[PDB]
């Protein structure tokens, strides 16, 4: 329909990581500020949209939420090439979902832009009694890869806002230095 | 093969419906935003 | 099992996405009609 | 949203019959006045909406288009209970799709309202050279079941308008005599 747009930037984001780590719940906390405890695993892919403000500019965030289960891999693959930032999510109560982060990283390296912005979320950081992945170990992984990390909880609403704005701010800053230098 | 979790539909079948679901949701959010009248 | 027509997704999986596709299309036609402004 | 409606009636219609007989093409001729020759088989179910005028009243038609292929049977079944009129479509160039009409009729009798309005469409009636089902035989089938019949072509646009208005008019007339007599 070719009408004037109501945003200045458009950031395509991608959440990836194993089934059940809480990717959908983290996005629904960011986009609706709600939390449902019942598991509704993501069939293939879904998306949510939120517009935020950075340095007084309108940033539309088109956030793509992939299925973690193996049978959806070909479907979710199609969504890597366009992403500008990617949340790699694991579950602090599940060591496998954290070991698998380095597989998710290799997946990105195979399918995404060479310079995509990456962040690690250790989610469910409200379930201390069941913790398997120390906070120190998530930090050293992300340091080993030179990318940012934080512990999140969609349920207790911990670091969800901060994760997306930080990733949004880092995409914007790199983009602005590209646009300015062209 | 009376099993509810029997695999039954193809990649093509599911991916097509998903892609239409995305296109519709995208169009709906646009025309919803078009309502600031 | 390299076959494109291998059955892979369940009734539940396809029917869920279809039902959402219908709900979205239905809602989109409503808000499109709401535009006689 | 509870707003004033822009129709006086709402008719839920159902197209059923074998894969490939032209159910989708007949609906796309009714709702868009177009015809595409390439086959895009219907995944499960879809629908189209058109509002027509009868006796000076606004009739919203919510037309549900089922998949004919066997694997979608449980999915399409859910849509029988609410239908008010049903198009049973066969392909005049395919005897099997016409023999199978009496299976489609038994399907209706198992799943739909006892008094649902039924019509037979012999579609592709523009392909004379490949005809297998004589027009006389479609007529006697529909007479055997006391329901209306016509030969249609979505491609040459034959009897598509007439089929839906007639079915719409017959639903409306029976409904009005019910509403009046209550
Ligand atoms: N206690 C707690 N539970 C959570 C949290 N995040 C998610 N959950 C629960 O963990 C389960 C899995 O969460 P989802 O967001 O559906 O997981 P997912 O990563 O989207 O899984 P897939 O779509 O299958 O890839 C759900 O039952 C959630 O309620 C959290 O921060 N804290
Ligand atoms: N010549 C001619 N071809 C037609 C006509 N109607 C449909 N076709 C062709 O027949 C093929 C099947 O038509 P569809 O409408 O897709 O069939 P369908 O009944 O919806 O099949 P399913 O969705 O699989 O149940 C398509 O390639 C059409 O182009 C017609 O009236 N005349
Ligand atoms: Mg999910
Ligand atoms: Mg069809």
């Amino acid at each position: 329909s070719h009408m004037a747009k109501t945003y200045d930037y458009l950031f395509k984001l991608l959440l990836i990581g194993d089934s059940g780590v809480g990717k959908t719940c983290v996005l629904f906390r960011f986009s609706e500020d709600a939390f449902n405890s019942t598991f509704i695993s993501t069939i293939g892919i879904d998306f949510k949209i939120r517009t935020i403000e950075l340095d007084g500019k309108r940033i539309k965030l088109q956030i793509w939420d992939t299925a973690g289960l193996e049978r959806f891999r070909t479907i979710t693959t199609a969504y890597y090439r366009g992403a500008m930032g990617i949340m790699l999510v694991y579950d602090i109560t599940n060591e496998k979902s954290f070991d698998n982060i380095r597989n998710w990283i290799r997946n990105i390296e195979e399918h995404a832009s060479a310079d995509v912005e990456k962040m690690i979320l250790g989610n469910k950081c409200d379930v201390n009694d069941k913790r398997q992945v120390s906070k120190e170990r998530g930090e050293k992984l992300a340091l080993d890869y030179g990318i940012k990390f934080m512990e999140t909880s969609a349920k207790a609403n911990i670091n969800v806002e901060n994760a997306f704005f930080t990733l949004a701010r880092d995409i914007k800053a790199k983009m602005d230095k590209k646009l300015e230098g062209n | 093969l009376t099993d509810p979790n029997r695999p039954r539909f193809t990649l093509q079948e599911l991916r097509d419906v998903l892609q239409e679901r995305n296109k519709l949701k995208s169009q709906l959010l646009v025309v919803q935003e078009e309502l600031q009248c």
